[PDB]
């Protein structure tokens, strides 16, 4: 199908309590495969999926080296950002960076990404052209100027079109047993009396991978968007995910309501109703 | 500074069956900054050796974490998740409901 | 496999 690889990084400064903590995780689709935490007793890139374990010592050495260096660079950047925003050295601040690539069924690049946030706000992002920059404010424009001067975008593009897609394809092949298997949702509807006058119908989706899914309630074939409580998709802890959607329904009206489920693990979309 | 208060869901890995081993999850999401404190509770008391996932974030930059522990639900044992964040004036407690 | 480039803000 279509697939992604993403690396996430967060550094959080903590003045008075040592250097900023650096945590990074790597993902293919919704499967974590690597991690690194600077507060670990012996910090190193660590495996988190079975198919990445077969990579040799040279792999783990290279990735660990990169992580260790990125930790130091983030710390310099955090100091830079205090200057750009005229901020004091007493407060805690946050630098986030995501990059990675999307590929289609034939494994060709669909889209690359490389973007930063500071204190929870967009700072600078590589545009979809992988050649120009979007800076959120005048501080970020100083970064943009430096990155244009040094032709940084060209370097990122080369990684994003080359190594990002080539290694993602490698990982997809090596983990084909899990990464290229969609687990369909186990679905049912429950009924939860509120009063004499109404009850809740809750449509469940359980045990599904990947996380992307559509759950909706209709009444007389009309979407109940504004009256549906839809919880955030949540991890079960066994690689799969869970979600539910609930509507408040007048007594005796239950059979007017249908729940609709779309997941890539399902050949056709599902229609469910309350079955007493 | 911008601040986003966590969403909190507490739930089991598998549909609850009394006397059957399972996992209790507390999933915190949508928050910033990243500093957060999470306890799982059994009858109002803190559970030891609760594990968690490594800090990650969504496309809008807000953070998410899963706290989790093995547990064997029963009829009377009450479970909860207690969360503290800079956006909360008091710790927020969310009770485990097996129908949610 | 990670980006080996570190571009300073």
């Amino acid at each position: 199908g279509s697939h992604s690889m993403r690396y996430f990084h967060t550094s959080v400064s903590r003045p008075g309590r040592g250097e900023p903590r650096f945590i990074t995780v790597g993902y293919v689709d919704d499967t974590l495969f690597v991690r690194f935490d600077s507060d670990a007793a012996s910090p190193r890139e660590e495996p988190r999926a079975p198919w990445i374990e077969q990579e040799g010592p040279e792999y783990w050495d290279r990735e660990t080296q990169i992580c260790k260096a990125k930790a130091q660079t983030d710390r310099e950047d955090l100091r830079t950002l205090l200057r750009y925003y005229n901020q004091s050295e007493a407060g805690s601040h946050t630098l986030q960076n995501m990059y990675g690539c999307d590929v289609g069924p034939d494994g060709r690049l669909l889209r690359g990404y490389h973007q930063h946030a500071y204190d929870g706000k967009d700072y600078i992002a590589l545009n979809e052209d992988l050649s120009s920059w979007t800076a959120a404010d005048t501080a970020a424009q100083i970064t943009q100027r430096k990155w244009e001067a040094a032709r940084v975008a060209e370097q990122l593009r080369a990684y994003l079109e080359g190594e990002c897609v080539e290694w993602l394809r490698r990982y997809l092949e090596n983990g084909k047993e899990t990464l290229q298997r969609a687990d369909p949702p186990k679905t049912h509807v429950t009924h939860h009396p509120i009063s004499d006058h109404e009850a809740t119908l809750r449509c469940w989706a359980l045990g599904f991978y990947p996380a992307e899914i559509t759950l909706t309630w209709q009444r007389d074939g009309e979407d109940q968007t504004q009256d549906t409580e839809l919880v955030e998709t949540r991890p079960a802890g066994d690689r799969t995910f869970q979600k539910w959607a609930a509507v408040v329904v007048p007594s005796g009206e239950e059979q007017r309501y249908t729940c609709h489920v779309q997941h890539e693990g399902l050949p056709k979309p599902l229609t469910l109703r309350w079955e007493p | 500074m911008i601040q986003r208060t966590p969403k909190i869901q507490v739930y089991s890995r598998h549909p609850a069956e009394n006397g059957k081993s399972n996992f209790l999850n507390c999933y915190v999401s949508g928050f910033h900054p990243s500093d957060i404190e999470v306890d799982l509770l059994k009858n109002g008391e803190r559970i030891e050796k609760v594990e968690h996932s490594d800090l990650s974030f969504s496309k809008d930059w807000s953070f998410y974490l899963l706290y989790y522990t093995e547990f064997t639900p029963t009829e009377k044992d009450e479970y909860a998740c207690r969360v503290n964040h800079v956006t909360l004036s008091q710790p927020k407690i969310v009770k485990w409901d097996r129908d949610m | 496999r990670r980006l080996p480039i570190f571009s300073r803000l």
